[PDB]
């Protein structure tokens, strides 16, 4: 799903049983390979030391 | 002329140009009330946005 | 850069009820994420990228 | 770069799997491309160089060898050694080499 | 001082004023803080976001482009149009914006090598080169023995060996208001020919050539050449370049993956 | 708007877009013990961050012939971290909880339920002569349920489950004296209930004396057509507040 | 008089009648972290009763061939109680530790000791390559001892517990520039420090970083006649201050 | 000023105030002055204590690392990560506190040596060299002829031969509030690996290389750096390093005797 | 600027940082109070110590 549109869609389905897990990754804004080529990415990409707080807006 | 550092320091300007003059490296100022909230309404933050 | 001595934890999504649809309406829905950062972020020490290379000039 | 045990003694009973293992950590000033070598002190067992395995160097130990991990990118370089012998005594060398630190680990491997 | 804002305490509340849900729908993006969700505690924050300015983002040299010309041949001598788009580690720090505004602080690093002369007990003197900035329009030299070189009033500057590397300042120079780092139409009103070119960043040449004779033995040498935008300003920001250019011209490209991948979703 | 609500507590957030009012206890809200009223002979401990946040118990299924479901209160968060930590190694302690219930359906189902929390809710065995166990009385965040039928009497110590009873030998029809919400799938989503330190001494172990019974007990049974999704689960949400314990001692 | 002290925390106390004065770390009484400093974006919890009490380590003997002994501090409370409890279930977390060692004998033995307590004290391996492993580099609440030989060297993960070198690899009599007090069993019965929190960041995890040690070692060796008592145990209990932590998550 | 105190008269006293004996278990250093045991004159003390204090006892240059990399070879270049535990001399110095601030002040001292060259009539112009500093983090070069070296943002130094030898400054730059010489406690949360490695005193790396060719013959070089900490502040001191180093990561070493010894108590 | 010596001597900042300028040398100041006598109560010098 990297070579398309479909890396951005998170599959969320009609489960039967409950507790499930959805999605999952490590948070590191610079090194992870999911954070790295978003907006954010490539501006901590030329610095070294950041910091403060992050948000997540899902839809 | 004399102004402070990140004390203070002295600066003299030579040449008679305006692109000779030192980089400035102390314009501090930020606005970025054009790229987040670019919207006609204001929108506050506690009610819902519909 | 990817380190040990500072991990910043991890991100998790769980079902807290499960997805219920009415008849003739489709099960398989999908979200979005964004991200940002808030009104307290900062850098520093300023390098160049690792992503960019070049062999000869163009 | 760092291994956890620059060098101990291992000791195993003939017609064992013999584990060598090799761990490291990675410190933020290290960028470069990996290498992973392995020695033999009775010459070159198995490299991995360019995310790719060669590994047929050693007459006396063909298919008698391979890595474990599945995240050899990750801190580990361990081999598997696999139906011990006799003329298998000789100290092992792990070297690793990500540009621009260097670690190594003498396996002294005794039967 | 550009310092960030500190963070307020929080009591637990029940409401009806829910900061959390909101409508990424209208475009605008959230503006909650972590005090809004959650516990927090007054904590003065003192982080000042001074280095990542534009003029502490930019303000940096950076090699662009580096010719190499020997002593004894005819026209031994190096040309050069003055472009950034060749270099990769800079001209993606100058895609990042539209429109740029900037004086520039150029800088030459002249190196010489030996050459693999023939003849018994070669020793030269030290070398003087001198570089020759041409605006556009100007008449070009032809050759290293030529009489556009001396009879010029173009700016010029003579440099020898063993010295402080060379540095001449250069203002805005252009016919509209910003440089364009981007242009989209054609250049013909008949929409024909190269698609994204434009008039409006041309800068000159840059002819440079040794001052000194052949004496007993070749020397080839080398320049490079340094930028430093100074007093810059930038505007309508843009997204950063993914993939690999091929081109000096125009943008042209290969597709590749948005990122690269792991193994399972929640891994 | 008057429809969305956004509850926070200790470093944890429950929002919801469609539901109704809060409902208040007996009209207390819960706060920590006055000086006139203490007994304990020593100063108290007071986490106030690492306790008071909302503890997400099991989930339960509400398939079409559901019955009941009743967890016990200062019984279930028994084993959520540093709650359930403070609840072994201390003597004595009052509370007070937030409890809320959340199950969604479409516009396409309907059902109903009642979300009561009956203090002090002493059950009956099955036995006339015996008494409920404990292993059948409770369990650990999980989910004890009703029955539609009666339970047997060669049940040696068993819970009567019988639903029209509530277990307690009362009309099920007369619980709603007690604080409660309905959970209404047409209208309703979400029921919130915040129920004060209720007991005839100002604390109290909590190993021994479960002062409070959330209960469950679909009045107007869930149904559908064919097509709409089969499984709609239930989850419930707790969260201790004003907590304060006394009285160290070693683990138990 | 001027001779007994009466130390109290949380719902502990200690009494002294013969003992020397106390030394309060760099000069500095152990507080809460302050708003200017702090660097945590959530707010910390605070038992400040549960914690801040006086926790009895394990007993160790003083026989006339002894060597010596160390405690790993914010590692050897890790089983007592609700200090351990706390320390798991968190991710960062500062403390300020009250020392106290306690070794009574009559007035015909003699002997001294010298209770010191390095910070940020770094050990040396036994094998020049190697580092040693965390099993035999600390206890919990147990006490890993020195010896009066050098250890070999054909082994492979283990600590270098040579007494005249400290460990450390510095001589072992300036080790009194760090606060310290004397165990003499002339006129000393007891020796108390009060230890701020010394580091170079507002806060850490505590299970990978110990950021203090206390040890103890006999320059004057144990002696006495014949007839007395042959066995002098030494007792240490430490005990928290002005603790808080951050950063809530599960067990681990 | 800082002057010492000078000493004051006294006379033969026979009182119940004895300031010789007193308690050291109580861990409190004795506090008497000569003036107290014995009969002292009243002397004025202009003794000072400056050439003692801190920044007169540090900020003072030391040699930390020397490396060498030949002309006439590929990838004939230096790579070095910024640590002072390699020399010993300085290693100590640092040792005697735990947490240290300061601010550095960076200086090479670059030499050439012409190697044995083949060719006839050899010559060869000024050199140059580059300095290059890497961030830690950032993209690392690979050999000499390679386009990570101009077409950066890094900071480096261009220098060339028979001049003055060249100095940065460099500001504190950690990710705590003070650089730690010890860390007790191990990197992984497991417990596991490397035992004394901390992440808060990494400072990158430094890639040198030459500018000029391959002319005739080779020319090995070699450069030398030296640290200066200034405006320094040092915290929580600590007794002085007695046993030989014998790595550069821990602080391994061999048990030795505290002292040398002599023939008998009494002489 | 303008300040004493081991007479008096002039000093001028020129760059616009605080990591630039020179060594201060001149913060003579000692405070040995918390090393000597780290102790709770007070200890006079004459009156023993017990």
């Amino acid at each position: 799903n990297v070579s398309s549109l479909k890396a951005y869609q998170i599959p969320v389905q009609s489960n039967s049983d409950n507790g499930k897990q959805v999605f999952g990754f490590p948070l590191q804004p610079g090194a992870n390979n999911v954070l790295n080529r978003t907006l954010l990415g490539e501006i901590l990409n030329y610095y070294t030391h950041w910091s403060g707080s992050i948000k997540l807006t899902f839809m | 002329q004399v102004s402070t550092q990140k004390i203070h320091y002295t600066n003299i300007n030579y040449y008679k140009d305006a692109a000779s003059n030192s980089a400035n490296r102390q314009d501090f100022t930020q606005d970025p009330g054009k790229f987040t909230e670019p919207v006609k309404d204001i929108m506050v933050k506690t009610m819902p946005a519909l | 850069v990817e380190d040990e001595y500072t991990a910043a934890g991890y991100v998790t999504c769980w079902y807290q009820t499960n997805i219920v649809v009415p008849a003739d309406v489709q099960s398989s829905c999908d979200i979005l994420c964004f991200v940002s950062a808030c009104n307290d972020f900062s850098v520093r020490m300023l390098k160049d990228t690792p992503f960019i290379r070049q062999d000869t000039f163009y | 770069l760092s291994i956890t045990t620059p060098e101990e003694m291992i000791e195993k009973a003939k017609g064992e799997t013999a584990y060598l293992p090799c761990k490291f950590t990675l410190s933020p000033e290290d960028q470069g491309p990996l290498d992973i070598e392995w020695l033999i002190s009775p010459q070159v067992i198995i490299l991995y160089s360019g995310d790719k395995i060669y590994d047929d160097y050693y007459p006396d130990l063909k298919g008698r060898v391979h890595f474990t991990s599945n995240d050899l990118k990750s801190g580990d370089a361990s081999i598997n050694v696999t139906n011990l012998q006799l003329s298998d005594i000789g100290t092992y060398q792990c070297k690793v080499k990500k540009a621009p630190g260097v670690a190594n680990k003498k396996i002294h491997l005794v039967v | 001082v550009a310092r960030v804002a500190d963070t307020i305490s929080s009591r637990p509340t029940n409401s009806e004023s829910i900061p959390a849900l909101t409508a990424a729908e209208t475009g605008h993006t959230s503006q909650v803080v972590p005090s809004d969700t959650m516990q927090t505690r007054h904590v003065k924050n003192y982080h000042s976001r001074s280095e990542s300015s534009i003029e502490n983002f930019l303000c940096r040299s950076a090699c662009v482009y580096y010719a190499t010309y020997t002593n004894n041949s005819k026209k031994g001598f190096a040309e050069w149009v003055i472009n950034t788009r060749q270099v990769a580690q800079l001209r993606r720090k100058l895609e990042l914006f539209t429109y740029l505004r900037f004086d520039l602080e150029l800088t030459f690093v002249i190196t010489s090598a030996q050459q693999p002369s023939t003849a018994s007990s070669v020793d030269a003197p030290v070398q003087t080169h001198q570089i020759m900035y041409v605006p556009p329009g100007g008449p070009v030299p032809t050759k290293v023995k030529d009489y556009a070189w001396q009879t010029s009033t173009n700016p010029s500057v003579f440099w020898t060996e063993g010295n402080a590397p060379p540095r001449m300042s250069i203002p805005f120079i252009s016919i509209g208001n910003a440089y364009s780092c981007f242009y989209d139409g054609w250049t013909q009103f008949s929409r024909n020919g190269v698609y994204g070119i434009n008039t409006l960043n041309n800068m000159g040449t840059l002819y440079m050539r040794h001052v000194n004779e052949a004496g007993q033995g070749p020397i080839k040498s080398t320049v490079r050449i340094y930028f430093k935008p100074k007093h810059v300003k930038a505007w309508v920001p843009r997204p950063p370049r993914l993939c690999q250019y091929e081109k000096q011209k125009n943008v042209n490209f290969s597709p590749i993956g948005v990122t690269t991948s792991r193994t399972d979703i929640i891994t | 708007s008057d429809r969305v609500r956004s509850i926070t507590l200790g470093n944890s957030t429950i929002t919801t877009q469609e539901c109704a009012n809060v409902v208040v206890g007996y009209g207390v809200w819960p706060e920590y013990l006055k000086d006139n009223e203490a007994t304990a002979e020593d100063q108290p401990t007071q986490p106030d961050v690492a306790t008071c946040r909302f503890y997400t118990l099991e989930s339960v299924q509400w398939m079409k012939n559901s019955a009941g479901w009743w967890w016990k209160l200062p019984d279930a968060l028994s084993q959520m971290g540093l709650f359930g930590q403070n609840m072994q190694y201390h003597y004595l302690g009052r509370t007070g909880y937030t409890i809320h219930v959340q199950c969604n359906a479409s516009k396409f189902h309907q059902g109903c339920l009642l979300v009561v929390c009956v203090p002090e809710a002493e059950m009956g065995c099955s036995n006339l002569n015996n008494t409920p166990e404990f292993s059948e009385l409770s369990g650990g965040d999980s989910a004890r349920m009703f029955t539609d039928t009666q339970v047997g009497e060669s049940n040696a110590k068993k819970v009567q489950t019988a639903v029209w009873n509530a277990g307690m030998g009362v009309g099920v029809g007369n619980l709603t004296i007690f604080p409660h919400q309905w959970i209404n799938l047409r209208t309703n989503n979400s029921a919130t209930l915040v129920m004060p330190y209720i007991n005839s001494v100002p604390m109290d172990n909590m190993f021994r004396h479960n002062n409070l019974t959330l209960m469950i007990i679909p009045f107007v049974p869930l149904n559908y057509s064919e097509g709409s999704s089969p499984y709609v689960p239930i989850t419930v949400t707790i969260a201790p507040m004003c907590a304060e314990y006394n009285g160290l001692r070693l683990a138990s």
